[PDB]
């Protein structure tokens, strides 16, 4: 199966620099045309760069926003797919896409994404609270910087009933929650735990909701 | 610079149903030679990446359902989804590429279902928290419908209006409800100035007011 791997994005101080890479799996790499498609905080997409194959010389296309200060290109034996950002703007914030995109067709494959943040913010650890009171068990994530964070609930094996909320980002610091719904008997009864990852500081802090 | 303009920006209709949405272009995408209109249509779920719908102004991608329809030639195209399912909740881009690339600003669909009431959890600041000079009373507002809901704090009586930080969850795909959370975040100290907590709800699946307090 295709599969596209985006990794590199985070945390970079206006004017820095930094280097997207991505991993093409499942389909010929060397005979398509790659793109990569960018998403702005509470935005829509917006197509940053196209590197075309081998056979059209990697001839290569920047939007007019990116143009000059961007460098997409492509290693056909690796199967991988590069994105130089130098004198980075705020406005490149956003999630990185990479695409896959056959000339004269349309995009077919796209990654997960790689959220990236240009900002001269620092790095702040989040401080995980477990809110203890069918029963709705929550956690908060509060005071943490760049976004994103990951949260689950025992790991994985809880997904339904759990809801994450959307981070609001207050006085410079993002706060998150999720909440969980269990059965009344459960909990205390089984134990509940809230997951949390903040790559951003390499944390992983698991917290049990305890009462 | 060709750009495409969306419409209508939103849209909410219910199961079964069939929806339009148009896609406007500022410059003619009809190649004189090859006939085709270059101008594809894709989606993006809430929290997945967006995904081919169309290409060539109607051909589907592959694995895409008959129930996608897109026509149009020229400068005006339309989007057509038939039997509107609880998973066809996405924004929905169209973009041309008779020039480089340009997506449109996008349509959100969002599905009309029967009203759900809110449940409200109202919960106490931890003892961690508390222990860092700070407190944060949360309050989850979940599954309920429409969107349209409104959360008071009242502390003791007199309602409170700064602090209050909110945020709502996309459109639940699996039961179509929304989710809320409001939270109050005052200093340990001002916490501990005062006794009963009130999250108050007021939402048009009830006629008073659904209130969850716990004094401390």
């Amino acid at each position: 199966q295709v599969q596209l791997q985006e990794s590199g994005g985070g945390l970079v101080q206006p004017r820095g620099s930094l280097k997207l890479s991505c991993a093409a799996s499942g389909f010929t790499f060397n005979t398509d045309a790659m793109n990569w498609v960018r998403q702005a905080p509470g935005k829509g997409l917006e197509w940053v760069a196209r590197i075309r194959s081998k056979g059209f010389n990697f001839a290569t296309y920047y939007a007019d926003s990116v143009r000059d200060r961007f460098t997409i290109s492509r290693d056909d034996s690796q199967s991988m797919l590069y994105l130089q950002m130098n004198n980075l703007k705020t406005e490149d914030t956003g999630i990185y896409y990479c695409v896959r995109g056959r000339d004269g067709e349309a995009m077919d494959y796209w990654g997960q994404g790689t959220t990236l943040t240009v900002s001269s913010a620092k790095t702040t650890p989040p401080s995980v609270y477990p809110l203890a009171p069918m029963v709705t068990l929550g956690c908060l994530v509060k005071g943490y910087f760049p976004e994103p964070v990951t949260v689950t609930w025992n790991s994985g094996s809880l997904s339904s009933g759990v809801h994450t909320f959307p981070a609001v980002l207050q006085s410079d610091l993002y706060t998150l929650s999720s909440s969980v719904t269990v059965p009344s008997s459960p909990r205390p009864s089984e134990t509940v735990t809230c997951n949390v990852a903040h790559p951003a500081s390499s944390t992983k802090v698991d917290k049990k909701i305890v009462n | 610079d060709i750009q495409l303009t969306q419409s209508p920006s939103s849209l909410a209709v219910s199961a079964g149903e069939k929806v339009t949405m148009n896609c406007k272009s500022s410059q003619n995408l009809l190649h004189s030679i090859t006939r085709k209109n270059y101008l594809a249509w894709y989606r993006q779920k809430p929290g997945q990446s967006p995904k081919l719908l169309i290409y060539w102004a109607s051909t589907r991608g592959s694995g895409v359902p008959d129930r996608f329809t897109g026509s149009g030639s020229g400068t005006d195209f339309t989007l057509t989804i038939s039997s509107v399912q609880a998973e066809d909740l996405a924004v929905y881009y169209c973009k041309q590429s008779y020039n480089l690339y340009t997506f449109g600003g996008g349509t959100k669909l969002e599905i009309k279902r029967a009203d759900a009431a809110p449940t409200v959890s109202i919960f106490p600041p931890s003892s961690e928290q508390l222990t860092s000079g700070g407190a944060s009373v949360v309050c989850f507002l979940n599954n309920f419908y429409p969107k349209d809901i409104n959360v008071k704090w009242k502390i003791d009586g007199s309602e409170r209006q700064n602090g209050v930080l909110n945020s709502w969850t996309d459109q639940d795909s699996k039961d179509s409800t929304y989710s809320m959370s409001s939270t109050l975040t005052l200093t340990k100290d001002e916490y501990e100035r005062h006794n009963s907590y009130t999250c108050e709800a007021t939402h048009k699946t009830s006629t008073s007011p659904i209130v969850k307090s716990f004094n401390r």
